[PDB]
């Protein structure tokens, strides 16, 4: 669906209805121009026709038609001005509201509306729909309308000269237009159809690309890069093809336009033989009626461009249409004054609109007093974040009433309540301005010693004073520059700032060590006792000095009461508090030197192709040249007839010559596309995780390079050798040519060809239109919108969008600035360059009477001269606007060379190293310190060790990132350390062989990822290099208990998956990935967070085939679940990365110390 | 081919009449383009020919507007209305629409006047003509008219020879008189042999000399 | 105005080679269509060979193609006409001739060059003054007279003083007998001039470079 037209141009004001009508004026006055031109030009050939007598008076009639040209030329020069600059600025003022209220719009939304619709969705529509709005309502009207009043003109003058022969043009006029239309619409920046074609090869590159650790992980690469290969050699299928027609139809269009010439003449010689026209006459009628068909077709374009306008901003506009439920931009409810802290609760039934099939409450009932500590205690799924949000008016409970001190929400405003309520989520978020703003973004006028006071109450200025800038320290994206706990203590102070009534606290010490914990809890307890508090943790020591507890299950609050009260009422909290006591080179033609007989026909048929100018810059001299002499009626007959069939066989040149250059080229092209591709894929994949870990090249870089490199190395290699070739042969022999025939003309007209062929190139870029506008600009102000999509989780609570939209705003005031200014000077440059056209047929034409006068040269000298030189300067602004850059293809082939001569650490193909025959499965590692090459200034280890035995079940368990799946990466050769060593069976891994190593062990990754295709394509690409049996499969399957899942959906060993499996469920691809890597059979085994999301019957049975495969092979289980901890050989916890405790389960059990609080989470 | 036929070949016309020549084509000419082609053309005597009316009914840039031209189909003519002596020749009418260009035969025009009569001088034969054996008397009968006038070389008064040559110049465009010659060639033992020689022209005008030498 | 001179005419015997030049002056030669025509001795003028303005194209009746043939040379601005394979029936007076706009076929013609293809020989003419008998006067006028007799091929030029006389002069066709030519011609002079001045009959004969000034004595 699309928008009505009225309801395109709705931010139009009385400025901006004013320009559209004066521009559409003005392209109506450019367009009837030219016609007008080729009237003059008839009218003036009799007087050059019939200037010797049996050449007195021809100086005088030439300066008449010089006034002619050169008035005509002024008007267009005025009118084409008015038309470009007033187009332009009427689509820039109007593409600047647009931009304003579309974010403004997206702001005032509710929340999970950024669920529903993906963020780069929103990021990517944003940029692209206004994009693409502006392109439709911009100066390709103004094209339109011009085209329209060239074809209405044409066809008057043509009329009006003679009928006759306008008639017979007007017969074969349609099949113009198509020629026209098809040629222009073709040429309109086909290059979607190419990504069309690489779409699915870009799919399989972005799953690759996703997955890149695991894919090296199972070490299938070269499966991938067969898909790779087979999904390429399609495109390029389609590339070729898509070659041929494109070139047949330029081709049809040269013959059609040369055999219509022919058609002309041999017509209109019967009409100037017989005495009814005269050759003026024909040429005025003859070239005007030609260019309004072709005119038509130049105007094709902008019908489609206004459809895809059109079809934009509907999407857009139904955005900026929706008001939501909640909207801080309405005023009309209550604000209270005497402000007492009282909460009210009564029968909430709330869903997600989300997946709202499943109920998480069913009604809790509450009510709590001023400074009542209030805690919350319940596993992870009750709810307590959901009680959070639904506090704010995140959104509307769907049962019940809510109220605060009286009267409910529903009636008072959403803005003043939410300002009151200082509220801290589990993970903040922290915006990537100077810390001075991140603290003062709490409310609006707070002073640097209010600032000091709420840091030092958040115990956050130790950091503050360590660190340079102390005020001025601009924090990296998410908080990654500094700290967990310096972040989430600067959170608390952010949240102290805005001086709240009510306090909501959630999961506000997850990663805080000791001290600091307890003097964040001292401080709250500071600021408690005029003000409401919430909160919501998992530590039992900021819990049990609050003033109510209360715990969840299934969403309803069930126990109530004091610390003693739960005591004596023995439930579950009684059971938690039992169980707690630079460069560039030159070398792009090698690349694609195994095509030269491609490149060999090409440049031969190039270099025809540029003589074919100069040849009818000759025929056409000569054919004005049979009626400016003194013969006969049969010598005119047959000479006129000789250089018709000349203009036939000159069509049918062009048409061989043109399909040909285009598909020689085209198939060199894509061959060399094709094998670039797959060259640089298969160097990605041969790169280590060490190498893709940059945040420049993970995931962006290298797919925008793939896409990029293959149509940029084609551009410079077709390019330079194709259009060099053509213009050096067209301007050449038409230079050379018309030296030796005049040189005085030749001179003069030799000073004016540059602004010719300057004027074909802006005239060719305006109807492609703009690429990039405002680059720089457009990167300052979309980086406001990123991080205010990103952070809307936390600027919904700090209520700060307005202070948003205004940075948005003045982000935009220089590149609007910009804009304006840019189109009048466009409009300038325009006008000039097309206005030269008509100042050059002036001054020629008054410079040839002179000549001719004092017999100098011959008229149909001067005519060549003419055509050659300028006529045939206009072909080379074309052909050179036609012919994609050379700078940004010689840059990209730079990168391109760059990345397939890269050297990696390892060599994938390389087996070379320590090839013992036997192992025997022992591992240890001593004193091994890891720091990542992307943080080279924080260590994530501190030089652990360790000791494994065969079978030994070494359980590892500690706090989240502190080291689990480090170890992983230790093993598995993806980093090796700086410092430390590790003896596999008395034998270091960086002596022996590297593909060896990763086909004997086996592990499932964190993260279940399943691959574009069956189930059965999945299981078999745990083993690869070797024929998978299907009786494997089927075992695996069953000793997994996926089997079940398997033999019950419709093509069982065939159902298609989608990406990342997001068709079956999270235990599904659980299941399959333990059976992924159950046929692997390793003789190591690694399990990283085997029980995520897994049912607990199918642990048992998960865990069943691993108890019984358990021995002969190490096994190593990393998991949160205690069940599988319990049972383990040995078990190691961490603390930042340091062994603390290792031993047996009952020696650690004995002495107690933290893995002894580690056991008492929810045991009893 | 198409061949012309002009129907008077000779036409005599007063001075001061008018006078209609006509030009019957064989083929009906008329070119591929609809334009016919038919020139007329005059040769004055002693001159080349000269342009008169391009096609049917067009003139000549310094032709007077006496000529006129008027034609269709096949049958074309032109004519003249007030002759004067100064348009006195022959008449040619040529066609160009088909692929061999063709003329047509004729048309002498004469202007009728009042009959004057020859101034006759007799000449002797000179002494460098007598010495190589050869005597040759020469008769020229000038400016008169009609055409038609008889010469009888008289030898010693009644020898009326008749070995002689004659030769008639065109019609005078001054005064459109006639002239002839009239030469009497024989031996020098012939002439020798005789005294009187007499030239008569035809009331005849008779004028005559008596010697070999004087 | 347009001059056309024709040049390169003599007599040549039977399956012989001629050239003719036309050389033209006071128009643009090379923009010109031109034609040779041809009027033969009974006086029927027939058309010859016909060439376009560029030299490409060229037309020739039927009579006459193969053995004609007609070129240009734009740069000199001459016109040529070469022929072989000659007739008896090819004997005539060749005109050069120019076409002109609105479709006309022969503007300007050129003057005569008289080509004679026989077998009869070169023979140099006999000039004879005539006076009358004693030096007689005639009242107050004298006619003088000057006979060439005996030549061969017609081509013959007469003049009276190298032309000074010219008013009253009468010069006869001439006659074909035996292979030979006969021409006279007479001039009328007062008493007054030719007994008092003598008159001088000049002669020319360029087929046997002859040239010869006779005066006139009583
Ligand atoms: C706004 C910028 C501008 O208007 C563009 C462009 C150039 N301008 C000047 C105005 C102009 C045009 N024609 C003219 C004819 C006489 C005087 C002025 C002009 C033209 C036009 O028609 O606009 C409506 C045009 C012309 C050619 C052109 C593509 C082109 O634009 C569509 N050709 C590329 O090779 C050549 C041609 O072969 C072609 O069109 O092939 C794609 C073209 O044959 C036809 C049917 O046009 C032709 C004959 C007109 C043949 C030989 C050379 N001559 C020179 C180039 C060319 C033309 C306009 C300014
Ligand atoms: C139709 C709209 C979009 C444009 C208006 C067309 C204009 C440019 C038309 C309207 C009337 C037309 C004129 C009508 C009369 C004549 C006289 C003739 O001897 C030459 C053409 C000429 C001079 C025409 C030129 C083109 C013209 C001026
Ligand atoms: C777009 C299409 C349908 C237009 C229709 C084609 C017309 C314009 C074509 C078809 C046949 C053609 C006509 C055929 C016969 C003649 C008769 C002559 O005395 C003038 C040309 C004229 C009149 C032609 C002019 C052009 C013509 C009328
Ligand atoms: C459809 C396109 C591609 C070609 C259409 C060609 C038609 C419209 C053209 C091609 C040849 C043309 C004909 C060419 C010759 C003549 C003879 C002339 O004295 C009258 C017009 C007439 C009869 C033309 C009429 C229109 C005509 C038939
Ligand atoms: C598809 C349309 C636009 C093309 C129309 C057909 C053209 C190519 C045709 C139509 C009539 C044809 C002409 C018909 C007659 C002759 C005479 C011959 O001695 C030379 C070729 C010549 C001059 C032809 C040239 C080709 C020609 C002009
Ligand atoms: C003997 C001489 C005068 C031959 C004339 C050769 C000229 C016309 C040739 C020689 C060099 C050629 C240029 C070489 C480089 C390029 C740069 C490119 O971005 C557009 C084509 C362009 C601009 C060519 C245009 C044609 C050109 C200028
Ligand atoms: C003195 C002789 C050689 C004159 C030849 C004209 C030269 C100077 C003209 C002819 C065509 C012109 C080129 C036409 C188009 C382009 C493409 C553009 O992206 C850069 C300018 C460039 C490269 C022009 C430079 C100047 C140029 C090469
Ligand atoms: C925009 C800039 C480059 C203006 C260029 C304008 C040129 C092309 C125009 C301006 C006015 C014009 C001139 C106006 C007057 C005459 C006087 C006459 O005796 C010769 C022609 C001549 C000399 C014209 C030729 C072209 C001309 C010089
Ligand atoms: C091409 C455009 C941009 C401007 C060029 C203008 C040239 C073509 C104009 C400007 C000056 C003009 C000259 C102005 C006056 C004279 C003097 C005389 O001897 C006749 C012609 C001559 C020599 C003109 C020829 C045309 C001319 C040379």
């Amino acid at each position: 669906p699309t928008v009505s037209v009225f309801s395109m141009f709705r931010y139009s004001n009385w400025l901006d209805k004013l320009y559209m009508v004066v521009g559409t004026l003005a392209a109506i006055i450019h367009g009837a121009g030219l016609p007008l031109m080729m009237l003059v030009f008839g009218e003036m050939t009799d007087i050059f026709a019939n200037a010797g007598n049996l050449f007195m008076n021809l100086e005088e009639d030439m300066t008449r038609y010089a006034y002619y040209y050169s008035g005509i030329g002024a008007g267009v020069l005025v009118a084409a001005y008015i038309q470009v600059s007033f187009w332009c600025l009427a689509a820039g003022r109007q593409i600047h509201k647009i931009r304003k209220q579309f974010f403004h719009a997206i702001m005032r939304q509710e929340i999970g509306w950024f669920d529903v619709h993906d963020v780069g969705e929103l990021n990517t529509r944003l940029t692209d729909d206004v994009s693409k709005i502006n392109e439709g309502i911009g100066d390709k009207i103004g094209m339109f309308f011009q085209s329209m009043a060239t074809f209405f003109t044409g066809f008057i003058v043509g009329f009006t000269r003679g009928w006759k022969l306008t008639l017979v043009i007007l017969a074969i006029s349609p099949v113009l237009g198509l020629s026209a239309a098809v040629w222009a619409k073709i040429l309109s920046s086909f290059t979607d159809k190419e990504l069309l074609a690489y779409a699915k090869a870009g799919a399989v590159a972005e799953e690759v690309l996703a997955a890149i650790r695991t894919v090296i992980a199972f070490g299938g690469q070269k499966k991938e890069l067969e898909r790779y290969n087979k999904n390429l050699e399609e495109a390029k299928r389609i590339g070729i093809k898509k070659a041929i027609t494109a070139n047949i139809s330029i081709g049809a269009a040269f013959l059609l336009i040369y055999a219509s010439y022919a058609l002309a003449f041999w017509y209109g010689t019967t009409l100037v033989l017989s005495g009814e026209y005269s050759i003026g006459q024909v040429l005025t009628v003859f070239f005007s009626v030609l260019i309004g068909a072709f005119s038509v077709g130049q105007a094709s374009p902008s019908i489609e461009a206004f459809a895809n306008a059109r079809g934009a901003a509907y999407e857009i506009f139904k955005i900026i249409d929706n008001k939501p439920s909640i909207d801080s931009y309405s005023k009309s409810g209550h604000k209270p004054d005497n402000i007492k802290g009282n909460l009210e609760f009564r029968n909430v039934h709330f869903s997600y609109p989300s997946r709202k099939e499943v109920k998480i409450l069913k009604g809790l009932n509450l009510k709590v007093q001023s400074g009542q500590t209030v805690a919350l205690v319940g596993n992870s799924g009750c709810g307590k974040s959901t009680t959070v949000q639904l506090m704010q008016r995140l959104y509307d409970p769907t049962e019940g009433m809510v109220s605060v001190d009286g009267q409910d929400i529903r009636t008072i405003n959403v803005r003043f309540l939410r300002e009151i309520i200082g509220v801290v989520s589990q993970e903040p978020v922290l915006f990537a301005t100077t810390i001075a703003e991140n603290i003062r973004y709490g409310r609006e006028n707070v002073t640097m010693d209010e600032i000091e006071k709420a840091v030092k109450e958040a115990n956050a200025y130790d950091f503050i004073m360590k660190l340079p800038h102390k005020f001025d320290t601009l924090v990296g994206e998410r908080g990654a520059q500094l700290s967990g706990g310096q972040k989430q203590r600067i959170a608390i102070a952010r949240a102290l700032v805005r001086n709240p009534k009510i306090l909501l606290l959630d999961e506000a010490t997850s990663a805080l060590d000791t001290e600091s914990e307890a003097v964040v809890q001292v401080a709250l307890d500071k600021a408690r006792k005029g003000r409401t508090t919430i909160v919501i943790a998992h530590r039992l020591s900021t819990v049990r000095n609050a003033d109510v507890i209360a715990g969840f299950d299934d969403g309803v609050i069930v126990e109530k009461g004091n610390h003693d009260e739960l005591m004596k009422e023995k439930g579950i909290y009684f059971k938690l508090v039992t169980m707690q006591t630079p460069v560039s080179f030159w070398r792009i033609m090698k690349l694609n030197l195994t095509e030269w007989p491609y490149f060999v026909v090409g440049v031969f048929c190039a270099i025809i192709n540029g003589g074919l100018q100069p040849a009818f810059a000759i025929i056409f001299s000569k054919i004005i040249g049979v009626f400016t002499r003194i013969d006969d009626p049969e010598t005119k007959r047959q000479n006129s007839n000789l250089f018709s069939l000349l203009f036939l066989a000159l069509g049918i040149i062009s048409f061989i010559t043109f399909f040909l250059q285009g598909f020689t080229f085209g198939k060199a092209g894509e061959i060399l596309t094709k094998r670039l591709r797959y060259m640089v894929f298969r160097s990605m994949l041969r790169q280590d995780v060490s190498w893709f870990d940059d945040p420049k090249n993970t995931t962006g870089a290298l797919t925008t390079r793939l896409a990029n490199d293959a149509a940029q190395v084609k551009g410079a290699i077709g390019s330079r050798l194709a259009v060099i070739t053509q213009n050096i042969a067209n301007l050449g022999t038409g230079i050379i040519i018309s030296f030796i025939y005049g040189w005085q003309l030749t001179l003069l007209l030799l000073a004016i060809v540059p602004i010719i062929a300057i004027a074909g190139v802006v005239e060719m870029k305006m109807l492609s239109g703009q690429a990039l506008k405002d680059k720089k600009e457009l990167e300052g102000a979309g980086k406001i919108a990123t991080e205010a999509i990103e952070n809307f989780r936390t600027v919904v609570s700090l209520t700060q969008e307005q202070k948003f939209e205004h940075m948005y705003a003045q982000s935009l005031q220089v590149p609007y600035r910009n804009s304006l200014r840019k189109a009048h000077i466009f409009g300038i440059t325009f006008s000039f360059t097309q206005a030269m056209m008509y100042f050059s047929y002036a001054g020629c034409f008054r410079f040839g009477a002179y000549l001719v006068a004092h017999k100098l040269m011959s008229f149909e000298d001067v005519l060549l001269v003419f055509s050659a030189v300028v006529f045939g300067a206009m072909a080379v602004g074309q052909v050179s606007s036609f012919a994609p850059d050379y700078a940004k293809a010689k840059i990209s082939a730079a990168h391109i060379i760059m990345i397939i001569e890269k050297t990696p650490l390892i060599d994938s193909y390389s087996t070379e190293g320590l090839m013992p025959n036997t192992l025997e499965g022992n591992v240890t590692f001593g004193e091994v310190v890891f720091n990542y090459p992307t943080r080279p200034d924080i260590p994530v280890l501190q030089g652990l060790s360790l000791e494994v035995k065969k079978g030994q079940t070494l359980a590892l368990v500690g706090s989240s990132g502190c080291g689990k799946s480090t170890v992983v990466q230790l093993l598995e050769r993806f980093y090796d350390p700086l410092a430390g060593k590790v003896l596999l069976d008395g034998k270091e891994i960086k002596r022996l062989n590297v593909q060896w190593l990763r086909a004997h062990l086996g592990i499932v990754s964190q993260e279940p990822i399943l691959f574009d295709c069956s189930i059965a394509e999945n299981i078999a690409y745990g083993d690869n290099s070797r024929v998978v049996s299907q009786e494997e499969i089927v075992r695996a399957a069953k000793e997994a208990n996926i089997h079940a899942f398997i033999e019950s959906l419709p093509n069982k060993y065939s159902t298609k998956v989608g990406d990342k499996g997001t068709q079956l469920s999270g235990g599904q691809k659980q299941r399959i990935a333990i059976a992924r890597a159950l046929v692997r059979q390793p003789h190591i085994l690694l399990l990283d967070e085997a029980t995520s999301a897994l049912d607990t019957e199918s642990e048992k049975v998960v865990q069943e085939a691993l108890d019984k495969a358990r021995e002969g092979r190490t096994c190593i289980v990393i998991a949160h679940r205690l069940s599988t901890i319990q049972n383990a050989d040995l078990i190691v916890v961490f603390q930042n990365g340091r062994v603390k405790e290792h031993g047996t389960h009952q020696q650690l059990l004995a002495q107690k110390g933290i893995y002894f609080s580690m056991v008492s989470v929810q045991a009893g | 081919d198409v061949l012309m036929t002009q129907t008077p070949v000779s036409l005599s016309v007063s001075l001061g009449d008018q006078a209609s020549i006509s030009c019957r084509s064989s083929q009906s000419i008329v070119h591929s383009t609809g334009n016919t082609y038919l020139e007329w053309y005059l040769q004055k005597p002693g001159q080349s020919p000269k342009l008169l009316i391009y096609k049917i009914s067009n003139r000549f840039s310094g032709v007077p507007d006496r000529f006129s031209g008027s034609g269709s189909g096949t049958d074309f003519t032109l004519k003249i209305s007030r002759v004067e002596a100064e348009d006195l020749g022959v008449y040619y009418c040529f066609q160009a629409s088909h692929a061999p260009r063709t003329f047509g035969g004729g048309t002498k025009l004469e202007i009728k006047r009042a009959d004057a009569a020859p101034t006759v001088s007799i000449f002797p034969p000179s002494s460098e003509q007598l010495t190589s054996g050869g005597a040759s008397v020469v008769c020229f009968l000038n400016n008169f008219y009609p055409k038609d006038i008889n010469v009888k070389w008289k030898i010693d008064g009644s020898e009326r020879q008749n070995g002689v040559l004659n030769s008639w110049t065109d019609q005078d465009s001054k005064d459109s008189t006639y002239s002839m010659s009239s030469t009497l060639t024989l031996t020098k033992d012939e002439y020798e042999r005789h005294n009187s020689y007499t030239c008569e022209a035809t009331s005849p005008i008779v004028k005559s000399f008596n010697r070999n030498e004087c | 105005e347009v001059i056309l001179v024709e040049s390169g005419g003599g007599l040549v015997k039977p399956g012989g080679s001629l050239k003719l030049s036309c050389a033209a002056s006071g128009f643009t030669f090379s923009s010109y269509t031109m034609s040779w025509v041809r009027q033969t001795p009974e006086k029927r003028l027939e058309w010859v060979a016909t060439i376009s303005s560029g030299g490409g194209n060229t037309y020739y009746p039927d009579s006459v193609k193969g053995r004609f043939t007609i070129s240009r040379d734009n740069a000199k601005n001459n016109l040529y006409l070469q022929m072989s394979s000659l007739r008896s029936e090819d004997t005539a007076l060749y005109y050069c001739a120019r076409y002109y706009r609105y479709e006309a076929w022969f503007a300007s013609w050129g003057q005569g060059t008289l080509v004679t293809v026989s077998a009869a020989k070169t023979t140099a003419p006999s000039v004879y003054p005539l006076a009358p008998v004693c030096g007689d006067t005639t009242g107050s006028s004298v006619t003088l007279g000057c006979l060439v007799k005996g030549y061969f091929p017609e081509p013959v030029t007469l003049t009276w003083n190298s032309g000074s006389l010219s008013s009253g002069v009468h010069t006869f066709p001439a006659v074909l007998q035996s292979d030979l030519y006969t021409l006279s011609s007479s001039v009328t002079v007062t008493s007054s001039t030719w007994p008092s001045q003598s008159i001088t009959c000049n002669v020319a004969h360029p087929a046997s470079s002859t040239k010869v000034d006779k005066k006139i004595e009583p």
